[PDB]
């Protein structure tokens, strides 16, 4: 899909999750320094379009330490991440043009509300032929090569 | 779903949907009824093309939805 | 897939995580004084509708040619084999029936053709879930026969164009339709008691 | 009702709780504690006079982890 | 490994995470009204296998000689030394088939001689897991055939 339209690409990864705190990063009272886990991707490409794939939110849980959903629910929905802030930046940036593509396995672990943004496309496994058929066309061949 | 009108159901369509199509209380399979005809219906026109109203009626219902899943009769 | 038909068992399909499976259900009717044995690491839903499937062969002993009273005179054992893994859910009456008619009026049955979905108590068909990859493991096994409930044809969209040019699915509303198309008409064995 | 009364709105959504820590929020002793959801919920609107929708009251589980519904009292 | 053939016991064969061992299974045919009792602490699969090895030899008894009412004349007590071990799994039906079937026809079972392998209802056997460690187990006790 990043193809298709002239974007980047990038992938992001929400399995590990545990805390509120891995999505906005802290500020600079504490002498380290770690930023969001957002905006530290959006570091390592050069413009404001690209793609952003969100990876396994089926598998993400809190204790103690804040609900990652409602991080989720804020860089989601597009009249909040206008506005979406940081703990180190302290300013609000703009998340108006990149396209967030989220990826999941399994759906009675997803939230609540994040149900409520999304449309859910299955993708229903594979049968032998086909598989066969990507076995020849792009599977074997780069084996080969590596 | 970005169509001012260019296309248009009728109400023996409506209670096509209602009747076949969902099963429930509420009114929210409905809305998602309405929105998969109207998202099918943008593919449709960038696709193709067409002018005026397009009309929906009862029996252009099993092109957008497909076999109905319930059946009114219990 | 069996090639030979085998009397008192009966091919059925199931539903994974990881695809479809194959079933057999096993049933032998001995001697007894009438008891249901309920063996292969069953759930409970699936006992209540082996009773239920049994139940209603109880109803309707001269449609189909079994003895008169096998309710206090033999004993059934159902098993579905392996012996390991456990099992569940509704979608397995009409195999149960399949194959405790076939069981009791020694007359066998069909290997060649999977099927699927829950009985009731009056002997209706109702529809069942996981249908395509149950659809898909019946075609990669060699199995060209597919009996399904009515109320699943609107279904079989999800597969795809290849799968199903080589099955014929019939669809069927009634038990007595099943037991119809799937015994061989005529005993091989002499009756149990 | 929140734009004929014209103030703002916001939901908390409840169901996915199973204890107090929450709801209420939790003491500042242990590291990187955060308050209950409310203090969340008032935080993100700038006004003491919102509204507050509690979606799903009644999927609040009371079990071995812990008890939600007494901080609701 | 014992060396006489006995009536109502055959040998079997075990799996453990530290190696194989054997199993013996000892069965009595004693006159009573017909029930089922199985000790030595067994799992609920082991169990079941007894009793799918009984149906089938309830089923077919002209074959071997077994007496034609014994589902309500004798009692049968299925023993599987020692106690204070548990024990499961499906792989030991050939060998309570044996047993039983040795204990009903008052013939001997041959002693000299381990087996394996699974049960069902029509008779089939089938395949099992742990095949090299009961087999290296069989061969350092003694028994040459399998």
């Amino acid at each position: 899909i990043a193809r298709s339209m002239n974007r980047k690409f990038h992938r992001i990864s929400l399995g590990g999750v545990r805390d509120e705190a891995e999505i906005r990063g802290h500020r600079r009272t504490y002498i380290g320094a770690m930023p969001g886990k957002l905006i530290h991707a959006m570091k390592q490409v050069g413009v404001i379009n690209p793609v952003i794939l969100l990876d396994e939110i089926d598998k993400m849980s809190s204790d103690w330490r804040g609900d990652p959903a409602s991080a989720m629910l804020e860089v989601l929905d597009p009249e909040q991440n206008n506005t979406f802030t940081d703990h180190y930046l302290d300013v609000p940036y703009d998340l108006s043009k990149v396209f967030f593509i989220t990826t999941a396995n399994t759906l009675q672990t997803i939230p609540r509300p994040l149900l409520d943004r999304m449309e859910v496309i299955e993708i229903p496994g594979y049968t032998n032929m086909e598989k066969q058929a990507i076995a020849r066309q792009y599977l074997w061949p780069k084996q080969v090569r590596e | 779903s970005g169509m001012e009108g260019r296309i248009e159901v009728t109400d023996a369509a409506i209670l096509r949907v209602i009747s076949e199509y969902t099963r429930e209380a509420g009114v929210r399979g409905l809305e998602r009824e309405l929105g998969k005809i109207a998202r099918k219906g943008a593919k449709f026109w960038l696709e193709g093309a067409w002018e005026g109203l397009r009309t929906i009626d009862a029996s252009d219902i099993p092109t957008y939805l497909g076999i109905p899943r319930y059946r009114p009769d219990k | 897939a069996e090639t030979e038909p085998q009397v008192g068992t009966a091919q059925g399909l199931a539903w994974t995580p990881v695809g479809g499976t194959l079933l057999t259900i096993e049933v032998a009717a001995v001697p007894g004084s009438g008891k249901l044995s309920l063996t292969g690491q069953l759930g409970e839903v699936m006992k209540e509708s082996a009773q239920a499937a049994l139940t209603y062969l109880r109803a309707h002993t001269q449609d189909y040619g079994l003895p008169e009273d096998f309710y206090n005179k033999v004993d059934l054992h159902v098993h579905v084999p392996d012996g390991a893994t456990p099992k569940d859910g509704p979608s397995a009456g009409i195999t149960m029936a399949t194959a405790i008619a076939s069981a009791l009026s020694r007359r066998p049955a069909r290997m060649d053709i999977a099927m699927t979905g829950e009985v009731s108590l009056r002997g209706k068909v109702m529809p069942i879930g996981g249908v395509k990859e149950k659809l898909l493991a019946a075609h990669q096994a060699g199995i060209h026969k597919i009996v399904l409930p009515k109320d699943n044809e609107a279904q079989l969209e999800e597969l795809p164009k290849e799968v199903l040019e080589g099955l014929e699915i019939k669809l069927v509303e009634d038990v007595g339709e099943v037991l119809e198309y799937l015994l061989l008409p005529e005993p091989t064995m002499p009756p149990v008691v």
